[PDB]
């Protein structure tokens, strides 16, 4: 479609908060029950600042306040606080520019499209609702998110899709697969990240096979002739071991980070979540060098390679 | 033919057997793979590269070929793996009057690099004289006419030539051939391949709870349990076939 | 936006001879090749020839043998269509049609009305 | 020499009805087969070729289907701008080319 330009172009302020408990995703497809299971993986590191902003849906009143364009690393936790789902899709790229290959997720009113194409992204991608009064209804009628679309790889779209809602999902680019996991659950609180544990059943792996560093957002604009928006939250995933516990009917109840403190590290080497009175060698201490230092002899003279690869003749 | 269609097939499977024997294809042949073990291959990317040649022309489709159309339309590289399907439609692109809309590159500087689609029509200057855009003395048209009639030649009939290239690297592997569907024998000792996992047991239905993302369930040390069933999704305890030792 | 423009309306007498133009304007003239198509008052269309610019060919139709002969002017991309022996059942108006693309008339010409009378 | 007949030769229908304009052959031309509208005072322009596709710029409600000998014109949703006559092509033969007798489509 063609870009929609905004005069006046303003980003919030980031804010800091601690993960607490979540980020756990189901390493594999392989169930399990009743056994606690050892796993090192790219998972987000339990109580791990992650890093928080907010999404504005309103205008009310000529500021656009647009999403910034946040680095992908291994892969990201993303999760959403929203009572209607403000935030709907997410792009993901290098370059973001027709220059490379660049990915496109979106949840629109119809469906789920994903579409892996050179894509133009504009300065701010907009998505904007109208309110159909005689309908009493909101019904989507903007969508300015790239100018232009070329060289398409791969397209998808899943089931067409159309207090408050707590959705996380990880994404990770893992040997050209971009595997996503979501979860979804009903959350009373108000601000802040909660404090909890659920696991993220995977969602869809994609093949996309390309190169991501940087991703970025994508929110809803709700149009009004003329407070309450959606919070979201990120994390970066890391290689760490997780100790996850699966119950008899085969979902992750609760998960050990290890190499978080020494009881964790006591829970996994034991491969228990209960650690009886005693002294367990949990791991080895070593301090790592701090610098590095080369020393050769002081010799300035070159070898004569040339008059041994340069010679007019060679022996018999 | 200078202008062939190439499109990417990706994302699908292909059943080699159902086009092999489809229809009646003059040529079929396949350079660096059978093609009864088409159906047996995961490929990256198929490109299927569609064109019309005349009948005497077919032959230079191959690698190592030489002549007007190997040189200055379709080139195939020497390293070529893939099929190449040629069928006489004779009755599809030859018209009683002359059907000209198929036209073949005639004049070139140089022969076509693999792979190389050239739809330039500037005239060619095969004189020192420049032609300016003007074609006439030591000036040609690159671009030369086929006009297929009903009445001509068998040799001189247009062939409907579509050139599949299989991208053999199996990593990202996306097209690939149908898939086997042998009855399912529960409560006797087989020899089980489930999504490529081989294994020999016993297979019974199983009460297990599996979560809808789940496909296979395994013990405490790692030993596979239970399976699901692609086809049907539903459950199987697998047990080992009953061993122990003979003593007398 | 390929335009095609013939000449203008002819008046002739029946056993003479008459000689339309075409000319191709914009696109390329060697591909593309140039179809003239006849209609009588009162009755549907009926084809006369073909010329054909990149086998520098011309074509005429069964029910004209040696009626109809078509010359053109690649240097002006001009398109010529000579019929002979006008009768009183010519009378027709003489478009030209660039059959491109798809072998289908989709540019039609302006259209000359010959009428062969005494 | 391949003949093109059409039926029927003069229909009369209104307006946001269906028509069907059916113009069979003689012989076996496949799929080439093209369909004009001609205005009175103007030259034919193309509404649809190969049979089945659709020209650019012709309005939608214009479908076309068949193969083989028998072929036919649709319009899901007549309208006074579609009231003219209605040739077929048949370029399969180029020796010569034969169109269809004329469906003259008139208000009812
Ligand atoms: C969260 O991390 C940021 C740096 O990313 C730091 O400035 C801030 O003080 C941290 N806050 C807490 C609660 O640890
Ligand atoms: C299109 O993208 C693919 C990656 O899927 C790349 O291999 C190809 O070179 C690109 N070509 C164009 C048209 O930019
Ligand atoms: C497992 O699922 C079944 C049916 O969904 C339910 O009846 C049972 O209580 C569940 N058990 C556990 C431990 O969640
Ligand atoms: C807690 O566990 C210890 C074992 O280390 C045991 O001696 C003690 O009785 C337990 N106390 C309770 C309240 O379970
Ligand atoms: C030998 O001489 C050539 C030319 O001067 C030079 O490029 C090459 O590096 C020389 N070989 C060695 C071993 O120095
Ligand atoms: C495959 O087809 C069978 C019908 O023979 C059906 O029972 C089964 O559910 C299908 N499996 C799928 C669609 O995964």
């Amino acid at each position: 479609s063609q870009c929609v330009n905004f005069t006046t172009r303003t980003q919030l302020p980031p804010a800091y908060t601690n993960s607490f408990t979540r980020g756990v995703y189901y390493p594999d497809k392989v169930f399990r029950s009743s056994v606690l299971h050892s796993t090192q993986d790219l998972f987000l590191p339990f109580f791990s600042n992650v890093t928080w902003f907010h999404a504005i849906h309103v205008s009310g009143g000529t500021k656009r306040f647009a999403n910034p364009v946040l680095p992908f690393n291994d892969g990201v936790y993303f999760a959403s606080t929203e009572k209607s789902n403000i935030i709907r899709g997410w792009i993901f790229g290098t370059t973001l520019d027709s220059k490379t290959q660049s990915l496109l997720i979106v949840n629109n009113a119809t469906n789920v499209v994903i579409k892996v194409c050179e894509f133009q992204f504009c300065n701010d991608p907009f998505l904007g609702v109208y309110y159909h009064k005689n309908n009493k209804s909101w019904m989507e009628s903007e969508f300015r998110v790239y100018s232009s679309a070329n060289n398409c790889t791969f397209e998808y779209v899943s089931q067409p899709f159309l207090f408050k809602n707590l959705r996380e999902f990880v994404f990770k680019n893992i040997d050209g697969y971009f595997k996503i996991y979501s979860k979804h659950t009903p959350i009373n609180l108000v601000r802040g990240l909660p404090q909890g544990f659920s696991a993220l059943e995977p969602l869809v792996d994609l093949p996309i096979g390309i190169n991501i560093t940087r991703f970025q957002t994508l929110h809803i604009s709700y149009l009004t002739p003329g407070a309450g928006a959606a919070a979201y939250y990120v994390g970066y995933l890391q290689p760490r071991t997780f100790l996850l516990k699966y119950n008899e009917n085969g979902t992750i109840t609760d998960a050990v980070d290890c190499a978080l403190d020494p009881l964790s590290e006591t829970k996994c080497t034991l491969k228990s979540f209960t650690v009886e009175k005693g002294i367990y060698q949990t791991s080895n201490f070593r301090v790592q060098p701090t610098e590095s230092i080369v020393r050769f002899p002081n010799i300035t003279n070159l070898c004569p390679f040339g008059e041994v690869f340069n010679a007019t003749r060679f022996a018999s | 033919v200078y202008a062939w269609n190439r499109k990417r097939i990706s994302n699908c499977v292909a059943d080699y057997s159902v086009l092999y024997n489809s229809a009646s294809f003059s040529t079929f042949k396949c350079y660096g793979v059978s093609p009864t073990k088409l159906n047996d291959l995961c490929f990256t990317n198929v490109y299927a590269d569609s064109f019309v040649i005349r009948g005497d022309e077919v032959r230079q489709i191959a690698p190592g070929q030489t002549g007007n159309i190997a040189d200055y339309n379709y080139k195939l590289p020497d390293d070529f793996t893939g099929c190449v399907i040629a069928w006489n439609s004779n009755n599809l692109d030859s018209k009683v009057g002359g059907n000209y809309n198929y036209l073949y590159r005639l004049f070139r500087k140089s022969n076509l690099k693999p792979f190389e689609r050239d739809i330039s029509t500037e005239i060619y200057q095969a004189g020192s004289t420049p032609c300016n855009g003007v074609k006439g003395f030591n000036c040609y048209f690159p671009l030369q006419s086929y006009g297929f009639q009903p009445t001509y030649g068998v040799g001189y009939q247009p062939y409907r030539v579509v050139v599949l290239s299989f991208e053999l690297l199996h990593a990202p592997a996306t097209v690939c051939g149908p898939k086997k569907s042998t009855n399912l024998v529960k409560n006797k000792c087989v020899n089980f391949n489930f999504n490529g996992l081989t294994g020999t047991g016993v297979l019974t239905e199983s009460n297990k709870k599996f979560l809808p993302f789940q496909q296979f369930g395994r013990d405490i040390a790692d030993t596979t349990d239970a399976v699901r069933d692609p086809q049907t999704l539903e459950i199987l305890d697998i047990t080992p076939c009953s061993f122990g030792g003979v003593s007398v | 936006q390929v335009q095609l423009v013939e000449s203008g309306a002819e008046v002739k007498k029946p056993g003479s001879s008459v000689k339309v133009s075409c000319k191709a304007s914009g696109g390329n003239f060697n591909m593309y090749t140039i179809s003239w198509v006849r209609q009588a008052p009162g009755r549907g269309l009926e084809w006369m020839g073909r010329f054909i610019p990149i086998a520098n060919k011309a074509n005429y139709a069964q029910n004209f043998p040696g009626r109809v002969t078509i010359t053109a002017d690649k240097s002006t991309s001009t398109v010529y269509m000579e019929l002979r022996s006008l009768t009183s059942d010519d009378t027709a108006v003489y478009y030209c049609a660039r059959s491109g693309s798809y072998d289908a008339f989709d540019v039609w010409g302006q259209g000359t009305m010959v009428t062969v009378s005494s | 020499a391949i003949r093109m007949t059409q039926s029927p030769s003069t229909l009369s229908a209104s307006v946001g009805d269906r028509v069907t304009i059916t113009c069979r052959a003689s012989q076996t031309i496949n799929s080439w087969l093209a369909w004009y509208q001609q205005k009175p005072g103007k030259a034919p322009k193309l509404l649809i070729y190969d049979a089945s596709n659709l020209e650019s710029g012709v309005p939608s409600r214009f479908s076309g289907s068949g193969s083989g000998t028998e072929f036919t014109l649709t319009i899901s949703s007549l309208q006074p701008d579609d009231f003219a006559t209605y040739y077929c092509q048949q370029y399969e033969s180029y020796s010569p080319i034969t169109f269809g007798q004329g469906t003259r489509l008139e208000i009812k």
